[PDB]
RNA sequence: AAUAGGUUUGGUCCUAGCCUUUCUAUUAGCUCUUAGUAAGAUUACACAUGCAAGCAUCCCCGUUCCAGUGAGUUCACCCUCUAAAUCACCACGAUCAAAAGGGACAAGCAUCAAGCACGCAGCAAUGCAGCUCAAAACGCUUAGCCUAGCCACACCCCCACGGGAAACAGCAGU
């Protein structure tokens, strides 16, 4: 359970596909602005390992920490595509939906 | 067999409370202290009465009677004697054991001697390293003049007995031979001027009845609370003084003739009060306003 | 004035009344909520109000917000674990929405007393050292001790000046 | 008040000045009863109601309307232009 | 910038800069009685002289500390892992704390806007062509710092085999 590496846990968007087995993730975090106490979106680039290369520039996945990193930039994994790009499910009721419409009604299976 | 009441049993603390009293004009007095600019919010007429309520809860709570209790035994124990370091230094040490989580009272503050003796510090010596090294806010590590006794006179010419008491509070345990001294002297001052209502809607004035009663001088507070239209407070202390003295005339007087109410005053006015002439007019006036009320 | 609408929010005093204080399994908290729709106000109320109190509470708490991604709102929970939590907010008012995380995923008081006590044991009374620190420098301050040279002048015995002086 | 003489001015400003007296109401005849912030043109005036003891820390010449209304204890903040009349 | 004040005009209002009043530090002028206490080269320029590391039945240990300086400057903080060291020797440990790995971490200039190999996969062979950057990369300049203290330096060549050369930025002193 234990790793070296900072950051264990992390959500964010595929902005790069182009490396072998490798997606270009940006995450963004909640930083205070301490003049102004307005939080703003502060963003940094993982790179996570994605051995199926099921990656799609713009989904959002989860990445995961490795025990340790296995290149100079790479410390993460790919651990769970959470959105699909363009294919989300939503998981309050399992159906797919297209923005804030369903696709299927949650009906059709009660 | 059969117990005498202590100070904290509910039964004692119940008749205390109540003959001690609330007042929020007098319990939550503006405080002379840095102000601020006030808050104001609009209330409706439940609203109102509920702040009003919290205010009450708060005040029972500033009215906790302090514990009473009997003075603190002198602490002389030896731990060792090494006569080896006799005449090995000039002045003697004082350890205190400074560990934050422990009581102070089962913290070990000991004190090597120039004769070599190793001794726990006494009481006062404790208390004074306490504050040294816990410092306490409102507790002086030197006794402050104001507690003696020509300094006391002082503040109780200005009716300021409650000051005392809160400086008392402040300077030493409720179990220090200073802390008992200063409030029986303090409440001596208010039985001789029949200043009782000094003490009233304050944590003091049940700490005050439990000296009178224990110490069978009741007559001053008792002529008080009639003076003031307080039977009820008055008929308790003379029931509070029967439970605390069951083997005595007034408590017998009471049960051969079933004495209840305003009859319990007069069995104790004849038989035990000093006063005995001084109650039953004061009380026989009380009836008679009372009967012209009624008619 | 203050620029923008309710700028109570950007505040010290709002940012500290929160009080949804994650445990450490918690590591991200993604908010997906709707722009519009009378049933996800709730939602767009909690990201307006209550999110930057929870970051302020939760500075290492990874916070993203995701727009009009799904028909309904919702917050899921990622923990260190692994595990997964869905609230579903729909229809819930901002209030109980920072009830609900706090009593799935937050503290409990007794909890954050415990911690505020073991913050009071760094700080202890009899130690002396720079006000930063300690509430006294030297003993000096401590009435009844030999007071400092630079506002009591020691006795010529107790100095070295004079000590040297006799002896030589 | 205008005229060509010093003393002429005086007369006729204190004089006229009686008959378009403000009242102006006092909490505990100490303060105002609340914080007061305006602006009149280009001059902004913020007041804060204050409790007893804090004193008139107020620009010199509001301290001085003060003492004629009666204001012991005011905090206020002068910005913007700074000119008497307004 | 504050409770503010002075100053643009023939005059008024507005805007605006400048200055005044407050509190410290250094230096200069003039002046100065005592006591206690704190603090105390301008200069990383060159240094006369003296001293500043010994201990101990020989081995070793120590002189790697303390003391100094502020030249350089995101090596200081947190996590992970794990040496040396302390707990007499072992503690499958505790404390303490390197190296390595992850994260975080000054100011000014965008008239420094591109950097020029700065990436990834694979046991390897090798393959792919990526990586950073206007949310400020790269670059230049300034500066010891976040002060129970910490970082850096220790005549210079970042280093110190070697070379230049012969060293007080230890105390006193010139
Ligand atoms: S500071 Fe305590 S002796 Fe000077
Ligand atoms: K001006
Ligand atoms: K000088
Ligand atoms: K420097
Ligand atoms: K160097
Ligand atoms: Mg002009
Ligand atoms: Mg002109
Ligand atoms: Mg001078
Ligand atoms: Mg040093
Ligand atoms: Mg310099
Ligand atoms: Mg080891
Ligand atoms: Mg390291
Ligand atoms: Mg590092
Ligand atoms: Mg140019
Ligand atoms: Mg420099
Ligand atoms: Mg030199
Ligand atoms: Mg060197
Ligand atoms: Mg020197």
């Amino acid at each position: 359970v234990r790793s070296s590496v900072h950051a264990r846990w992390i959500v964010g968007k595929v902005i790069g596909t182009k490396m072998q087995k490798t997606a270009k993730v940006r995450v963004t975090r909640l930083v205070l602005d301490p003049y102004l106490l307005k939080y703003f979106n502060k963003r940094k680039t993982y790179f996570a390992h994605d051995a199926l290369q099921q990656c799609t520039v713009g989904d959002i996945v989860l990445l995961r920490a490795l025990p340790v990193p296995r290149a100079k930039h790479v410390k993460h994994e790919l651990a769970e595509i959470v959105f699909k790009v363009g294919k989300v499910i939503d998981p309050v009721t399992g159906k797919p939906c297209a923005g804030t419409t369903y696709l299927e009604s949650p009906l059709s299976s009660e | 067999e059969t117990k005498k009441p202590t100070f904290m049993d509910e039964e004692v603390q119940s008749i205390l409370t109540k003959m001690t009293g609330l007042n929020l004009q007098k319990t939550f007095k503006p405080a002379i202290q840095e102000l601020k600019p006030p808050t104001y919010k609009l209330m409706t007429q439940a609203q109102l009465e509920e702040a009003t309520r919290q205010a009450v809860e708060a005040a029972k709570v500033r009215l906790k009677m302090p514990p009473v209790l009997e003075e603190r035994v002198p602490i002389n124990d030896v731990l060792a004697e090494d006569k080896i370091l006799e005449g090995t230094e000039t002045t003697k040490y004082v350890f205190t054991d400074i560990s934050y989580s422990i009581p102070h009272r089962e913290r070990f503050i000991v004190v090597r001697e120039p004769s070599g003796t190793l001794r726990k510090a006494s009481w006062e010596e404790r208390d004074r390293m306490i504050q040294v090294y816990f410092p306490k806010e409102g507790r002086k590590i030197l006794t402050p003049i104001i507690f003696k006794e020509e300094n006391l006179r002082t503040m109780y010419s200005q009716d300021r007995h409650v000051d005392v008491l809160n400086l008392c509070f402040a300077q030493f345990e409720p179990d220090s031979t200073e802390y008992i001294k200063v409030h029986h002297k303090t409440y001596e001052d208010i039985d001789k001027r029949g200043k009782y209502d000094l003490l009233r809607s304050t944590r003091y004035f049940g700490g005050m009845v439990w000296y009178f009663v224990n110490n069978k001088k009741i007559d001053g507070l008792l002529i008080d609370q009639i003076q003031r239209d307080l039977i009820d407070d008055a008929t308790n202390l003379v029931q509070l003084y029967h439970v605390l003295h069951p083997d005595g005339q007034s408590a017998q007087g009471a049960k051969d003739q079933a004495a209840e109410g305003i009859n319990l005053i007069k069995v104790f006015a004849k038989t035990e009060a000093q006063k005995g002439a001084y109650i039953e007019l004061t009380l026989q006036t009380y009836q008679e306003a009372l009967s012209r009320h009624s008619a | 004035p203050m620029k923008g609408r309710f700028p109570i929010r950007r505040t010290l005093q709002y940012l500290s009344q929160g009080n949804v204080v994650f445990k450490d399994s918690v590591k991200v908290m993604t908010v997906n909520y709707n722009t519009h729709g009378e049933l996800g106000e709730g939602a767009r109320k909690f990201v307006f109000f209550n999110i930057p109190q929870i970051q302020y509470k939760n500075p290492w708490v990874q916070i993203m917000m995701f727009k009009n991604m799904t028909p309904s709102p919702f917050l899921r929970f990622y923990l260190d674990s692994g595990e997964q939590v869905l609230v579903d907010v729909e229809t819930k008012s901002n209030k109980e929405i920072m009830e609900h995380i706090r009593k799935i995923l937050g503290k409990n008081e007794e909890t954050l007393r415990e911690e505020e006590e073991e913050k009071k044991q760094l700080s202890h009374p009899a130690n002396f050292g720079p006000r930063k620190y300690c509430l006294r420098e030297c003993i000096c301050e401590v009435e009844g001790q030999v007071p400092c040279p630079s506002l009591v002048p020691l006795p010529k015995e107790m100095r070295g000046k004079y000590k040297a002086a006799l002896k030589a | 008040g205008k005229a060509t003489d010093r003393m002429d001015a005086f007369r006729k400003a204190k004089n006229r000045a009686v008959h378009h007296l403000h009242y102006i109401e006092r909490y505990e005849d100490h303060t105002i009863f609340h914080d007061i912030s305006l602006r009149f043109k280009r001059t902004h005036i913020k007041m804060k109601k204050q409790p007893k003891g804090y004193g008139l820390r107020c620009h010199r010449a509001i301290i001085t309307i003060c003492r004629l209304i009666g204001i012991k204890d005011m905090y206020a903040k002068v910005s913007g232009s700074i000119n008497m009349l307004s």
